[PDB]
């Protein structure tokens, strides 16, 4: 029984509208939409018994529920604020207890984008002398000038993820802490054999999925809108 | 030979406002009763508490106190799910408990805007003969539970019958009291022979020429009294001039041989 | 929706000028919702009480008003009973017999 | 707050088994549940007990419910890395989808690595593009070793690797800079390891 949720992960604007899906082919009747906060449980916003349907929650202010179909259970905010900056979790279940959750979905709504910017990225090649000193090589992988922070971080071997030897900063650092909207940087390592390093044939990439502007949000600067995005960077093997 | 009846009764007005309301019958005597102001059952005899410990009721009360609220809960829930098919006003009776024989059946019956539509049966609830189907819904919700059906079915098979045994023992003196009928005459011809005051229900009226039994008598409902005994009165329709030489007799189990007549 | 019966009886033998108890049982009607007034020459009478609410087989309601009362020859006694299956209050007076 | 977690948080090293406690004033408690997440990630139920005195397992992960008490504790055998995460205590008040969910706030678990064979040491490592630019990696030190962050030098906090097929975990740090600034110079705020292997 599997609940899938879209978008994933979304930058906002005060005062603008934001749609949250949650989709679910299990033909559970029932579907629930909760927000999670530090310092607080999972808190229950609206449910729904079925299409047609929507009953508040124990905090629907600021929210509007919409049950289209057995399948869609969308969660509506009309009129965006910062309070409802949070990650939002959709589930769903049948006549018994169990509610099947969703991988939740996080929203940060800003008060204004005008400092909205991608990263810039580079691949920093393994050490000769690490290479020589432990028989492994450590690539590491730089994310520079971005804001806000909603970034996602993957490396990518011959076309596959790998997890494996990969460790990623927890949260990025900022690159002007005195500044009140200062631009981040995040770091990131992959970890491999010497001898997987030195196979010309592996290409090596360090992606950042960088969620920023929407094809629909205005943009009144010179430079390029900074929109939902890929950055990556790239580099062979060599023996 | 006694029926015990747990009678329970709830208004729903609107979403937010509900109230339900109990009272528990032995035979034809008011065991408990349990108003939506208290928040503890009553007794409304010294002996309700039948063979139960103090510790052993408090758990049964504790039990019936998460019910209440759980069962308000559930209906308000339940409305939701099946809007907008049924909505407010909603009254839901239950009826519940056990008739003892001697060496007993249990039985639990629910009904929706008055009409019989469920029962727990067996090991879960299901819709009756004539209900609509669209209860198929909420009784699967219910029957999904299984902490919900092990207690029923405990209370039903277990609780019940052992705790009415006890309850007629303890409340044998008043479950076997012989309370005099008393009577009397009047006419509007119409003739009306009044009796009150008489316990157990079992009686026996009938207008009489001497001793020759009227068939015109009719016999009315047994009405209540309210120190639990109980009024009934016998009619004869008769000619003008014709109320010579009739009687009213009565029949009852406190009298002992010695009938009442009264001669009009 | 049902129309409520009532019936009006007192529980002892009515003597003028003896102190006595009036019932008006009400029965027969849904939904349970129901107000029950016991009048003394169209007065209400102040102290009237009421058993608890309870339901037949049949799954209709019936309820016992009673209150304490000495009858006499000038004073007639009634029960008033209002509920929505009804438009308008029906009244049943004490037929000086029951 | 009808639910609530005790400690709110607790650091442990690895191996070292631990306790996580849930207290719950819900009525009534049909079922208590024991979520694991990840920090990001979503929710995976460890277990879910419902008698009155109940114990399940899972793996190294058992648990208690005693319901007179309204009180259920999570055990973790044997902590390994993954099991840093936060880990939530949920009482549902029906056996049904009449019931709602009471949702504790959590407690943070982390684990602090084993790290079998350090090696300390600082590397200089260079863009694959423009090769001027560069970033220092110090890495293979153990976990008694702190890394503290000049406001134009970046540094990162220490982050643990774990290579699966071969068993093998290192922690690092990365420190650059554009404005001067070598790889000798770029830890010198750290209390690093004596033996610490500077190349060239
Ligand atoms: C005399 C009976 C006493 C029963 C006592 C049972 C124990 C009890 O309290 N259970 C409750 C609490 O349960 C929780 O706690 C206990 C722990 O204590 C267990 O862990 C349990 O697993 C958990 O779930 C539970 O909530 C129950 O469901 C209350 C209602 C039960 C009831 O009256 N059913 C018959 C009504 C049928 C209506 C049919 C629909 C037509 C109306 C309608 C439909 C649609 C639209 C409109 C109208
Ligand atoms: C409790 O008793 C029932 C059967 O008794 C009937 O239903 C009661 C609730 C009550 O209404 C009685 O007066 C009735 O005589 C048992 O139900 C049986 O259970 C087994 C499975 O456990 C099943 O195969 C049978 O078909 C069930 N019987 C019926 C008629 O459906 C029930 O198990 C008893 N439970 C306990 C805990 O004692
Ligand atoms: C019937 O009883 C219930 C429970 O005792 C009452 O519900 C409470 O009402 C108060 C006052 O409005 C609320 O603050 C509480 O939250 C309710 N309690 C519970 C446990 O839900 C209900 O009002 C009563 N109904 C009537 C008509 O008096
Ligand atoms: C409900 C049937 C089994 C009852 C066995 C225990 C009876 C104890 C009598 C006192 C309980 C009164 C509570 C009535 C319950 C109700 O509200 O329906
Ligand atoms: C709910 O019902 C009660 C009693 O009938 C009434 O007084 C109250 O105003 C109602 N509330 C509504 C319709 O919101
Ligand atoms: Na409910």
């Amino acid at each position: 029984a599997a609940v899938t949720q879209s978008p994933r992960n979304k930058v906002a604007v005060t005062g603008g509208k934001v749609t949250l899906s949650c989709n679910q082919t299990n033909n559970h009747n029932n579907m629930y939409w909760y927000r999670q906060d530090t310092g607080h449980g999972l808190r229950l916003i609206h449910y729904s018994y079925g299409a047609g349907s929507t009953e508040k929650g124990d905090i629907p202010d600021g929210y509007k529920a919409s049950r289209p179909s057995q399948e869609n259970f969308s969660l509506i905010l009309e009129l965006a604020t910062p309070s409802q900056t949070s990650v939002y979790f959709c589930a769903s279940g049948d006549e018994g207890y169990t509610q099947y959750f969703g991988p939740g979905t996080r929203l940060l709504v800003l008060e204004d984008l005008r400092n909205v910017t991608p990263p810039k990225v580079s691949l920093f090649e393994p050490s000769k002398a690490e290479i020589s000193h432990t028989q492994k090589a450590t690539l590491v992988c730089l994310a520079t000038g971005f804001y806000p922070d909603h970034v996602e971080l993957s490396w990518w071997v011959n076309g596959k993820e790998v997890h494996s030897g990969v460790c990623t900063d927890p949260q990025p650092l900022k690159e002007q802490p005195a500044l009140n909207d200062s631009r981040y940087s995040l770091s990131s390592r992959l970890r491999v054999s010497a001898t997987f390093w030195q196979n010309p044939r592996n290409h090596f990439r360090c992606q950042v999925q960088f969620y920023g502007l929407s094809e629909n949000d205005e943009w009144t600067q010179d430079r390029a809108k900074p929109v939902t995005q890929i950055v990556s960077a790239e580099a062979w093997g060599r023996a | 030979n006694y029926t015990f009846r747990c009678l329970q009764m709830s208004s729903f007005a609107n979403r937010s406002w509900s109230r339900t309301d109990s009272v528990v019958w032995l035979g034809d005597l008011q065991t408990h009763r349990w108003s939506n102001d208290s928040a503890t059952i009553s007794f409304t005899k010294p002996w309700s508490q039948g063979k139960l410990s103090n510790q052993q009721w408090e758990k049964l009360q504790h039990m019936f106190q998460v019910y209440r609220v759980s069962f308000t809960r559930d209906i308000q829930e339940l409305v939701k799910m099946m809007s907008p098919k049924e909505d407010y006003p909603i009254e839901i009776q239950l009826s519940a408990g056990c008739e003892m024989y001697p060496g007993s059946e249990s039985f639990l019956h629910v009904a929706f805007q008055g009409k019989y539509v469920v029962r727990f049966w067996g090991t879960s609830w299901q819709t009756v003969p004539g209900a609509p189907s669209w209860l198929d819904l909420p009784i699967k919700v219910l029957n999904a539970d299984q902490g919900t059906s092990a207690t029923v079915q405990m209370l039903l098979n277990d609780t019940c019958p052992l705790f009415v045994r006890g309850l007629l023992e303890a409340g044998k003196s008043d479950l076997e009291k012989q309370e005099k009928p008393v009577a009397w005459l009047s006419s509007v011809r119409q003739l009306v022979c009044h009796v009150s005051g008489f316990y157990p229900k079992p009686v026996w009226v009938m207008w009489m020429r001497g001793d020759q039994e009227q068939q015109g008598t009719h016999r009315g409902d047994f009405l209540p009294n309210a120190d639990e005994t109980w009024y009934l009165q016998a009619t004869l329709d008769v000619e003008a001039g014709e109320e010579a030489g009739l009687a009213c007799r009565v029949k009852h189990s406190s009298l002992g041989g010695q009938d009442i007549i009264l001669y009009w | 929706q049902k129309t409520p019966q009532i019936q009006v009886y007192s529980r002892h033998p009515p003597e003028n000028g003896k102190p006595n108890i009036l019932n008006c049982y009400v029965t027969q009607f849904h939904p349970p919702h129901i107000e029950i007034q016991m009048l003394k020459n169209g007065k209400k009478i102040p102290k009237v009480e009421m058993s608890d609410m309870s339901f037949s087989k049949d799954w209709s309601f019936y309820i016992l008003a009673h209150t304490e009362f000495t009858p006499t020859e000038t004073d007639t006694y009634a029960c008033r009973v209002k509920h929505a299956s009804m438009a308008e209050p029906k009244t049943v007076y004490w037929d000086r017999d029951m | 707050t009808q639910v609530e977690q005790s400690p709110q948080s607790l650091v442990v090293r690895q191996g070292e088994n631990c306790v996580l406690q849930c207290n719950y004033s819900v009525t009534p408690d049909n079922h208590l549940r024991w979520f694991k997440q990840d920090t990001g990630k979503g929710l995976v139920s460890l277990t879910v007990l419902v008698d009155q005195k109940d114990k399940t397992s899972n793996g190294r992960y058992s648990a208690t419910l005693d319901k007179d008490a309204k009180h259920s504790t999570l055990h973790i055998t044997a902590t390994l890395l993954d099991d840093t995460a936060t880990y939530i205590c949920v009482v549902g008040d029906r056996g049904s989808a009449l019931g709602r969910l009471h949702f504790g706030a959590g407690t943070q678990l982390i684990v602090i690595p084993d790290i079998q064979n350090p090696d300390p040491a600082v590397y200089q490592l260079r863009d694959s593009k423009s090769s001027d630019k560069s970033v220092c990696l110090f890495t293979d030190f153990d976990s008694q070793t702190n890394v503290s962050q000049d406001s134009d030098v970046y540094i990162t906090d220490k982050c643990v690797l774990d290579m699966r097929s071969m068993d093998f975990k290192s922690n690092s740090a990365v420190a650059w800079s554009n404005k001067d600034f070598a790889c000798a110079n770029a830890f010198n705020n750290s209390i690093i390891p004596e033996d610490t292997f500077f190349p060239s």
